[PDB]
């Protein structure tokens, strides 16, 4: 009887815990990849600012 | 002494009451800690004289649509 309500209240918590974990932890991946594409770009700004100071020079 | 005796029953009364109304309240909480401790969702506990109970979860399954847990 009571163990059937006990064991979907127990596993509805580790349920909600998982899927807001890995939602989490995809987040904080995301936004390091964001970083990441940005370094890369602000890379390509920073070598067409020298080549460009060189030909000024 | 009459302002002593009359002081000390309304005193002595009123704190032998609450004092009584709360070891009954915690008494109930003994009670409902116990049998709770068997178990984002929420929970609300307490306790009610079992005459009401019938009433009592079938407005819980009116009010809510169909849904509730009630143990």
């Amino acid at each position: 009887s009571q163990s059937q309500g006990i064991q979907q209240l127990l596993q509805a918590e580790k349920r909600a815990a998982e899927k807001v974990s890995e939602a989490r932890k995809r987040k904080n991946r995301r936004l390091k990849q964001a970083k990441e594409e940005a370094q890369a770009e602000i890379e390509q700004y920073r070598l067409q600012r020298e080549k460009e100071f060189k030909a000024k020079e | 002494n009459f302002e002593k005796i009359e002081n000390e029953l309304k005193e002595i009364n009123t704190n032998q009451e609450a004092l009584k109304r709360n070891f009954l309240e915690l008494t109930e909480l003994k009670f409902i800690l116990r049998k709770t401790q068997q178990f984002r969702l929420g929970f609300v506990a307490g306790v009610i004289n079992r005459e009401r109970i019938p009433t009592f979860e079938r407005m819980l399954w009116r009010v809510c649509r169909g849904n509730v847990f009630l143990r």
